[PDB]
């Protein structure tokens, strides 16, 4: 609606933007995370990974 | 989005249904005899 200019979502973080110059809504996401893990069939039968 | 991640089982549920259904067709055709040994055959009124 013309009044707002965030958005919050369920959680207190932002997800939506207004662009001050264009009057453009933005949806924001996170950028990519994850874990890295390492499969070894162990070092006295090799050293690949 | 702040750390949090959810990892997959290692059995899927086609191999739960599958354990599953091994159990149910052993019990219905050999009775009670493959949880001891090798499955034997009987019909399944003399079972009951
Ligand atoms: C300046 O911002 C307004 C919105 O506040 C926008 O409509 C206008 O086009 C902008 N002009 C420039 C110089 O980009």
């Amino acid at each position: 609606l013309p009044f707002q200019q965030f958005g919050r979502d369920i959680a207190d973080t932002t997800d939506a933007v207004r662009d001050p110059q264009t009057l453009e809504i933005l949806d924001i996401t996170p950028c990519s995370f994850g874990g890295v893990s390492v499969i070894t069939p162990g070092t006295n039968t090799s050293n690949q990974v | 989005f702040n750390g949090l991640t959810v990892l997959p089982p290692l059995l899927t549920d086609e191999m739960i249904a599958q354990y599953t259904s091994a159990l149910l067709a052993g019990t219905i055709t050999s009775g009670w005899t493959f949880g001891a040994g090798a499955a034997l055959q009987i019909p399944f009124a003399m079972q009951m």
